[PDB]
């Protein structure tokens, strides 16, 4: 109807997405130096 | 009815499916069956009419029939074995009737003739229910016991549902028997390779559960239950009428569209156990099965049926409820072809 | 059961022509009383003696094409001098096929019976002969 | 927060609305009749809200702006073109009733949604109870065929099976010639075009079957011209009087928030006024319909949803 | 690979993303340049092929068709470009789409290292097919003509996954090299007879066989010129493509089991070029000629003698240039008559010399004449079947005289003779038919310079 | 295994076929439903009792109350049925059809 | 043209199949809507299976 | 000149109860537009 | 017969347009003649300029990756070679026979 750009749904969004980022390549950083430590690399 | 009771019901439906699930006991398989049964009636008759009752009713007695057999099924094996966990089966025709009753609770022929006329009966939402959720719990017991099944029985039944729903989805006109046929033929497919490979029969759940997502939504968002009431839709929607049609190929198990994984797998899995007739027959009879889909998508959106007058009011408003999940359930029912090595996930 | 498919496949198929067309003719009883009953427990046409006659009518038809099948094959394959070829299975399952068109009057599916069941007698013997699985057993 | 099962679990009720004081209201008028003078005045004095009557673009005036649409893109049909030539080869005549009709329904739908969520009364003129009449006076007539009234019986059957009958329905009762004397000092050269057959028709249809089946579920107040002047006995007589024979003592919490969720959603409101039934004179062929489409679809602020429009002025698209 | 792959998928986005009049131009100037980056393709070894990576190779059997499949796109936009005129920008674009998929679908089949993925994308190919026939065809029966082209491939190719799937569960490996170096020999039995059929039947419905021929002229005669260029040109010769491939594997039993498939294409090749003596539609004929030409394929693949195989490659080439040609031409007479019947308009030598001119081109290069790469192929193939047997020559001989006779009836029964007095809207032939004319024919009189580029493996 | 439980199972078998048979009165298919779960009560019953099973004593109550449930429930579903048509024949529900 | 092509090769594959396929289709859907015949239908197949695989 | 679209008597084979029309099924109705259909106190006598 | 014999409203069906009556020097790609001239010379440049002629060059002057030249110079080699040395020019057996062990019959 006669709307304005909800900020709140908004900001929900976008930090749902960077917090997903973001946990995504700490998930990704800890996961290689796991393997490396397992597997005896570096 | 209340919001409230519709939660509760949903609630106790979906706990009678977990606790089907999760128990061990056989006794505690049987309520849960019973749970859920009983929480599906009401959900069954939200929109009052006679229709919808008759439906109930049928359904009802059905079920309950279904729920005796399991039960004279559990208590022969308990005479001949003292066990009630879920293991292999320790004995003959217990079996046969366990099977049975597990196929009547399915829909799978010979016990198929409920499916067409409840779900003709109930409502879109109610059918997107009952030929959804209501697979989870027999599906999983038949998984559990399934190296106990004899092949003879289960082939035999799924070839008969995959034949069955191929020519009764030719004649129809309304798109709930349409759905209920298709549904007969899927679960057909999902049983005859239960024998070899349970994560195929999950895999083609899955698979079948996206697709009749996408196309109960579909339905529902431009609430047509009938073949020429459908045709009307490109005049208002025309890319509803673009995603349906797109839908329907996908379910008619065309390359490279997603409804091809099961199939082919299964087909593959069937290969490697020396078997080559039936993957061979289940394909030539799924043919049917294509056929009146594309029927469906001609009177749809390949070709601009008339429309009306009063259609041209339709065209200055706006749905006012949204599906959410409805584009993320199109996708997956039709682009997710090249991620099919994910089934070994164990899905 | 498959007492009945264990008394047709004991006898050799080149000898006792009598007793290979009596386990056919047996089969096909079998499979025309089942199917009547079908027809009959899906459509009550107008009473007991109509039924009855139906019930009748469908068994004797099935058994004599499973007669005419079993007498033709065996004969032919006697003949012949040649058992365990498919040509013979094939005659015999249009034997069949032509008498079941002679049964229900029309040339046109009297031709059909015969296309559609020599070819399937003919593809139950190469099954029979190359050891080909309509329910295989879960090998892995 | 927009209405629907959420609101009415944590505190939505509308029960509580009601202060004997919404009883939606009908007025009915023969043509040229003051029934519109008649029922504002009743929402004047009475608080309510007044209905003007449902036109050729009434839904045109509830959708985007409320400036009225092109006549091809909005009905397909004139009223004119009716009085001129009732008994027209194109079959206006009865596109122009099934318009009509559905424009009725909608605003019934929106009436009954005002009344439901703020409790307000309602007055309203010919709703889709008694516009049947302008039917039989078309088919006696001649100027519409057999099967014209019965897709109108179809279509009328399966829409108001699901509404709430109005709780007063108010008639004004005006001869024949009389009406006919207003009508010559009206001015319309269009409206001079009226027989008296087709008149007396619609009058009497009025009488033979909407007050008879209307009296069983409602509350009739048969006026004349002269005692229809003055609305303060009106008045009083809609507030002496209270509604116990009718459907809206029965309801409660839950058949109104059904209805509430029914009144909305005006798309499945008019759901079945396009029901897949073949008539001439309102189907409509492939390559016109597409044609009229497009156009629509052309129109300034109706190619995208009401936000979403970029040259009517809408701001900040990318992030709505 | 990925050189030719990437800008055909860059092609939809460049496509959707364009201005409402400026499809058209964007499209065909891509499309042109994507042909042109196909070229580098052409430079085989005589060794093994050309391995890009596992899932992708090239090969001089595979090189040809993916260039002449790179530049159909561009003949297909202009041709496309004239009915769509009076149509809606989405609309438009959709049918672009269409296209650029159909494109992408045949360049990642002709690749293709492993033949389930060959399966999954000939088998792809067939949805923007069905669409396009379905949705910008003009009469009321191309559902019906879908509907046909559809179920006789499906029913075709059914077998041929099961046939894939369990050869792949014996031997191994599906993978084309693999099988080549370590194919073993078929014994003569019922299953490996119908393990043989499974595996030539689905290439044999396409190409296809005069028995199972009858969805051509459907699909042929409703499709739109662009459905009905790409089913002459590319479509067909993934049958042939197939059978190349896959025949590898099938000996030794192909010698007893062609028999039944050699008899019925050269009886059927007689029975096509003489059916298109008496016909009143231009397409119906030009079908019927492509059915004769893909029976001859069909022949020469069966034999299986290195003659046979660059005869066929050359053949399949020719053809799907002239058929692409003649279609073309009969398109541009229906969109001034309406029609699409040969008797009505007539003499239009006298009214469009140039057009006329391109007509007796494209018929004489449909006539075979030599030294032109469709005689190249008749000719490989005629020689390798006299040395199959002797007597394969007279049937041959007849069918050479049959297509002549029809083309030069196609000839003369629409530009020669006295023009029609009646029919008056028949305007000048414009810049853009004349061009598409140009590049179809062009190439063919440039291939017959270097025939060997489209010989085949077996060069 | 003894007589006595075949007897019981060729009850509940004789129950089910006068289930499938339907001459009429849905009512007499509850009817049908609640012998075969009296004779499942009574078989289960014989069996726990038999091999001294214990824990297995609450297992025959649990199910006779479920299936008590499930009557109700059927009860007035037939109601309902029963309200539209004003009696309770199986001929009735031919609405929907295959 | 007309005896082969248009008429016998067309009524072998397709129109056979199309015949036979609209057949089993208007038996197999033909059903009153009578759950008597339905349950002694169910009647008989567990009967049968009872007596057919064991 | 125009591409050919379904008319009146094209749509008209869809809109039948099932499919294929045979003589037993010719009598069939399509259900209702909506899924309803017509529905189609005592007194007592307390004498001496 | 009070029908209108109309079975629907529709449109009629509109005559073809001519685009070289509103604009000669058509082209027959666009009705805008702009864009059509730019169609045409776009198409004419990228095909005929470009495509027929580039890549015609192209692949006349392809590298011998077949190896043609490679063949004739080894053969010409291979001949002077057994010419000379008197040796009976190309074998009959591809393979040498001391490195083949057939399997003995004794039959
Ligand atoms: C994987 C396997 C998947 C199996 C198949 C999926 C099952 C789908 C059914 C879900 C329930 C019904 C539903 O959501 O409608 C379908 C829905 C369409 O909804 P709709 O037709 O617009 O809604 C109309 C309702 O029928 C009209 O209902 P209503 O508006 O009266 O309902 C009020 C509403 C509002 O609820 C409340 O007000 C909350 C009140 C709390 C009460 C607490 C009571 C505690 C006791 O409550 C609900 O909608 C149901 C909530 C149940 C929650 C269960 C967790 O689409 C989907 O659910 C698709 C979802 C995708 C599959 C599942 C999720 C992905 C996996
Ligand atoms: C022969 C040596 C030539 C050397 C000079 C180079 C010539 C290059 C010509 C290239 C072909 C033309 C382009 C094709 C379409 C036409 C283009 C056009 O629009 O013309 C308008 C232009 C002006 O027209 P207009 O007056 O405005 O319009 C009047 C009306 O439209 C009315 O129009 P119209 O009735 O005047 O029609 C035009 C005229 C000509 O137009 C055409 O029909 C063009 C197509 C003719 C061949 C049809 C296909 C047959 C297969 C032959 C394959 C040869 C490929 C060789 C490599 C080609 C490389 C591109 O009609 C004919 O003359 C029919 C000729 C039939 C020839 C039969 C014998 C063919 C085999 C001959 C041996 C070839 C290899 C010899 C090797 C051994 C010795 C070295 O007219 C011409 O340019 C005519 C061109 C002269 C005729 C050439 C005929 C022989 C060409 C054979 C291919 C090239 C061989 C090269 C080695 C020769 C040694
Ligand atoms: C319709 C348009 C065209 C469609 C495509 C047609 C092409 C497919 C036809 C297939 C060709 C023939 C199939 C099998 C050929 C085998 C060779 C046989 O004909 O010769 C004799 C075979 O004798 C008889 O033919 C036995 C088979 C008889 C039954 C077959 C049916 C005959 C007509 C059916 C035609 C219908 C085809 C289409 C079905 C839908 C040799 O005797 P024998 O040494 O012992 O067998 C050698 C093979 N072994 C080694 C594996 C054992
Ligand atoms: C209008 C009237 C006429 C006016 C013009 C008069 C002049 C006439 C001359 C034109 C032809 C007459 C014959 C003259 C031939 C001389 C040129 C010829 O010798 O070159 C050929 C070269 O031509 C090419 O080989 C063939 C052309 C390539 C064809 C590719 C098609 C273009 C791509 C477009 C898309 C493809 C669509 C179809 C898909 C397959 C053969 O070369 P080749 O003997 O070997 O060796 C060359 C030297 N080497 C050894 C150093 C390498
Ligand atoms: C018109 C096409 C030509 C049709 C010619 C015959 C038509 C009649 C046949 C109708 C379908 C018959 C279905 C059953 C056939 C059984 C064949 C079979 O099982 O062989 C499988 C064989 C061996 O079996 P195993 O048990 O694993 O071996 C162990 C012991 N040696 O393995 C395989 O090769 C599997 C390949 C699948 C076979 C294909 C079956 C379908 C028929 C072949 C295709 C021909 C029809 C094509 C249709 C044409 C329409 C365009
Ligand atoms: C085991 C079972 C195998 C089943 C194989 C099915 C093959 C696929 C074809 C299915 C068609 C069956 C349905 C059918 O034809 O209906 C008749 C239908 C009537 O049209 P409707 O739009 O439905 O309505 C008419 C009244 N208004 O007739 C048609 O239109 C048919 C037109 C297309 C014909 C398609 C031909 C397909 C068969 C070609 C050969 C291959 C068949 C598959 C097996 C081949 C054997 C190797
Ligand atoms: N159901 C109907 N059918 C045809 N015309 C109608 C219908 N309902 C209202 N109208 C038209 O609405 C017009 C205005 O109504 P009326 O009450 O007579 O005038 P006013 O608005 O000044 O009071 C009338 O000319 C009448 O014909």
């Amino acid at each position: 109807p006669h709307g304005s750009p909800d900020w709140l749904k908004v900001g929900l969004t976008l930090g749902t997405s960077v917090f997903l980022w973001i946990y995504l390549i700490k998930q990704h950083k800890e996961d290689v130096l796991e393997y490396k430590r397992r597997n005896g690399l570096e | 009815m209340n919001p409230i009771i519709y939660t509760t019901l949903i609630m106790t439906v979906m706990s009678g499916t977990m606790l089907v699930m999760i128990s061990s006991h056989w006794l505690l398989i049987w309520i849960g069956f019973e749970m859920n049964l009983l929480a599906m009636i009401p959900v069954l008759m939200k929109n009052f009419n006679p229709r919808a009752t008759e439906a109930a009713t049928k359904y009802f007695l059905t079920q309950a029939t279904a729920s005796m057999m399991l039960m004279m099924a559990i208590i022969i094996n308990l005479l001949y074995s003292g066990q009630w966990t879920i293991t292999k089966m320790f004995n003959p025709v217990a079996m046969t009737m366990m099977t049975m009753a597990l196929a009547m609770k399915l829909g799978l022929s010979p016990f198929h003739f409920w499916v067409p006329e409840v779900t003709q009966g109930i409502s879109l939402q109610a059918g997107l229910l009952l030929l959804t959720w209501q697979k989870l719990a027999p599906l999983s017991v038949l998984c559990q016991i399934s190296q106990s099944i004899n092949p003879n029985l289960m082939l035999t039944m799924a070839m008969l549902s995959i034949l069955i729903g191929g020519w009764g989805g030719l004649n129809q006109t309304q798109l709930r028997k349409i759905m209920a046929y298709s549904s007969i033929a899927h679960m057909g497919w999902m049983t005859a390779v239960l024998p070899y490979n349970t994560t195929m029969t999950i895999l083609n759940l899955l698979i079948y559960i996206t697709m009749t997502l996408a196309m109960f939504m579909l339905l529902i968002h431009s609430s047509a239950t009938t073949t020429l009431s459908l045709s009307h839709t490109w005049n208002k929607m025309p890319v509803i009428t673009s995603l349906m049609m797109v839908t329907l190929l996908s379910m008619g198990g065309l390359p490279p569209l997603s409804g091809f994984m099961p199939k082919w797998m299964i087909i593959q899995e069937m290969t490697k156990n020396e078997s080559i007739i039936m993957p061979t027959l289940m394909a030539m009879t799924a043919l049917l099965n294509l056929y009146f889909y594309m029927r469906l998508a001609y009177s749809s959106s390949l070709t601009m049926f008339p429309s009306t007058n009063n259609m041209k009011m339709k065209w200055q408003f706006e749905h006012t409820k949204q599906m959410k999940l409805l584009p993320t359930m199109i996708v997956l029912s039709t682009l997710v072809l090249p991620m099919t090595p994910a089934l070994s996930s164990l899905n | 059961a498959k007492t009945l498919l264990h008394k047709y496949s004991d006898i050799p198929e080149g000898t006792e022509c009598h007793r290979k067309a009596y386990a056919s003719t047996s089969i096909g009883g079998a499979t025309g009383l089942i199917v009547s009953a079908y027809s009959i427990a899906l459509k009550p046409p107008a009473s007991f003696l109509e039924g009855v006659a139906r019930t009748g009518r469908y068994t004797f038809t099935s058994a004599a094409i499973g007669a005419i099948f079993g007498l033709t094959s065996c004969i032919s394959a006697q003949v012949r001098e040649k058992p365990d070829d498919p040509l013979n299975y094939f005659i015999g399952g249009c034997a069949g096929g032509l008498t079941l068109g002679a049964r229900t009057r029309s040339y046109g599916i009297g031709a059909a019976a015969c296309a559609y069941m020599g070819l399937t007698a003919a593809l139950v013997k190469m099954g029979q002969l190359e050891g080909w699985q309509v329910f295989a057993e879960p090998k892995v | 927060l927009q209405y629907g099962p959420l609101a009415f679990v944590l505190g939505e009720r509308t029960t509580r609305k009601l202060t004997e004081t919404s009883k939606v209201i009908t007025v009915d008028g023969n043509i040229c009749s003051g029934k519109g003078r008649l029922a504002r005045e009743i929402a004047e004095k009475l608080g309510l809200r007044h209905f003007p009557e449902a036109g050729i673009h009434y839904a045109d005036s509830t959708t985007g702006d409320g400036k009225p649409l092109d006549v091809q893109l909005s009905g397909n049909c004139s009223l004119e073109k009716f009085y001129d030539d009732p008994k027209s080869n194109d079959g206006n005549s009865y596109r122009l009733q099934s318009w009509l009709y559905a424009s009725r329904l909608l605003q019934y739908a929106d009436a009954l949604e005002h009344l439901l969520s703020t409790g307000q009364g309602v007055v309203l003129e010919r709703s889709i109870y008694s516009d049947f009449v302008f039917l039989e006076a078309m088919y006696r007539q001649g100027f519409i065929r057999k099967q014209c009234v019965e897709h109108y019986n179809e279509v009328k059957k399966v829409t108001a099976c699901e509404y709430l009958p109005p709780h007063v329905v108010v008639y004004v009762d005006v001869p024949v010639p009389e009406i006919q004397s207003r009508i010559q000092k009206k001015g319309n050269p269009h409206e001079m075009k009226i027989t008296a057959a087709y008149l007396q028709d619609i009058e009497n249809a009025y009488k033979k079957t909407f007050l008879p089946e209307m009296s069983e579920k409602c509350e009739v107040l048969q006026y004349s011209a002269r005692e229809a002047e003055d609305a303060e006995k009106v008045v009083e007589d809609i507030e002496y009087l209270k509604c116990d024979k009718g459907p809206w003592p029965d309801q409660d919490d839950r058949t109104f928030h059904r209805l509430r969720m029914l009144v909305q959603n005006k798309l499945e409101v008019l759901n079945y006024t396009t029901i897949p039934v073949y008539l001439p004179e309102i189907t409509i062929g492939a390559h016109q319909s597409d044609r009229v489409f497009q156009k629509f679809t052309e129109l300034p602020g109706r190619k995208y949803s009401p936000g979403y429009n970029e040259d009517v002025g809408d701001k900040w698209i990318w992030l709505k | 690979m990925l050189k030719i792959i990437i800008p055909t998928t860059m092609l939809l986005p460049m496509t959707w993303m364009s201005k409402h009049n400026m499809i058209w131009i964007n499209a065909t100037v891509h499309s042109l340049l994507i042909s042109l980056i196909s070229l580098s393709l052409l430079n085989q070894l005589g060794e093994n092929s050309l391995n890009f990576s596992l899932t992708f190779f090239s090969d001089s059997l595979s090189a040809p068709l993916l260039v002449l499949t790179t530049w159909l796109l561009p003949l297909m936009l202009m041709a496309s470009q004239s009915h769509l005129s009076k149509e809606t920008t989405t609309r438009k674009k959709l049918y672009i789409t269409m296209l650029i998929l159909l494109q992408l679908f045949l360049i990642m089949t002709f690749t293709a290292t492993e033949l389930i993925l060959f399966y999954i994308l000939f088998e792809a190919t067939l949805v923007p097919t069905l669409i396009i026939i379905t949705r910008w065809g003009n009469q009321t029966e191309r559902l019906n003509a879908g509907l046909y082209f559809l179920f006789y491939t499906l029913a075709g190719s059914l077998p041929l996954l099961v046939a894939l799937v369990y050869i792949q569960n014996t031997t191994g490996s599906l993978n084309f090299l693999i099988i080549h170096y370590w194919s073993h020999p078929l014994s003569n039995s019922w299953s490996n007879i119908f393990m043989w059929l499974a595996c030539i039947m689905a290439f044999m419905v396409k190409m296809p066989l005069y028995g199972l021929h009858l969805w051509l002229p459907k699909a042929h005669v409703e499709a739109p010129i662009a459905g009905s260029m790409v089913l002459a040109a590319v479509l067909l010769k993934l049958g042939g493509y197939g059978m190349m491939r896959i025949t590898t594997i099938l000996n030794p039993l192909t010698n007893y089991m062609a028999y039944p498939f050699l008899m019925l294409s050269m009886w059927g090749m007689i029975m096509t070029s003489s059916i298109c003596l008496r016909q009143t539609d231009l397409k119906s004929l030009i079908a019927y000629s492509s059915v004769s030409h893909m029976a001859l394929v069909i022949v020469a693949i069966m034999i299986q003698t290195p003659w046979s195989f660059m005869g066929a490659t050359a053949l399949m080439i020719a053809h799907g240039l002239t058929s692409s040609m003649l279609f073309c031409l009969a398109n541009t007479n229906y969109e001034r008559v309406h029609s699409r019947t040969m008797i009505l308009a007539r003499g239009l030598q006298t009214l469009l010399p140039l057009m006329a001119t391109w007509w007796l081109v494209a018929s004489l290069t449909n006539l075979a004449l030599p030294p032109s790469i469709n005689l190249i192929g008749e000719l490989f193939i005629i020689t390798a079947s006299f040395s199959w047997s002797n007597i394969t020559i007279i049937l041959m001989g007849m069918n050479m005289m049959i297509t002549a006779l029809y083309s030069l009836y196609m000839l003369i029964t629409t530009q020669r003779g006295k023009y029609t007095h009646h029919i008056n809207n028949i305007k000048p032939s414009f810049t853009r038919e004349n061009a598409l004319m140009a590049l179809h024919i062009l190439p063919l009189l440039l291939l017959t310079l270097n025939p060997k580029m489209i010989l085949g493996p077996l060069y | 295994m003894p007589l006595v439980y075949m007897n019981i199972i060729m009850a509940f078998a004789i129950a089910l076929a006068g289930l499938l048979m339907y001459r009429s009165h849905l009512m007499s298919s509850l009817l049908c439903l609640e012998g075969m779960m009296l004779s499942l009560f009574i078989m289960s019953t014989l069996i726990i009792l038999n091999t001294h099973f214990t824990l297995a004593n609450m297992m025959p109550i649990i199910l006779l109350v479920f299936a008590a449930c499930e009557a109700a429930l059927g009860l007035s579903l037939l109601v309902m049925v029963s309200n539209t048509y004003g009696t309770d024949y199986v001929q009735n529900l031919n609405l929907l059809q295959c | 043209s007309s005896l082969l092509d248009l008429i016998w090769l067309e009524t072998i594959l397709p129109k056979t199949t199309s015949f036979i396929q609209m057949k089993m289709s208007i038996m197999v859907s033909n059903q009153k809507g009578l759950i008597k015949l339905y349950f002694l239908s169910f009647l008989i197949t567990i009967m049968i299976s009872m007596t057919l695989f064991n | 000149a125009r591409q050919w679209q379904p008319d009146v008597e094209w749509a008209e084979q869809f809109g039948g109860a099932v499919m294929y029309p045979t003589k037993e099924t010719a009598h069939w109705k399509p259900p209702p537009w909506n899924d309803v259909d017509p529905p189609k106190n005592l007194t007592l006598n307390f004498g001496p | 017969p009070p029908e209108p014999t109309i079975r629907l409203q529709e449109d009629p069906d509109p005559e073809d347009e001519n685009l070289y009556e509103k604009n000669p020097d058509s082209h027959g790609y666009d009705k805008d003649p702009i864009v059509d001239l730019w169609n045409m010379r776009v198409v004419f440049f990228f095909g005929f300029s470009i495509v027929l002629v580039l890549g015609s060059t192209f692949v006349a002057y392809l590298p011998d990756y077949r190896m043609q030249e490679w063949a004739r110079r080894e053969a010409e080699r291979l001949v002077k070679y057994r010419e000379a040395n008197g040796l009976p020019l190309m074998e009959s057996n591809c393979f040498d026979p001391n490195k083949i062990q057939l399997p003995e019959d004794e039959d």
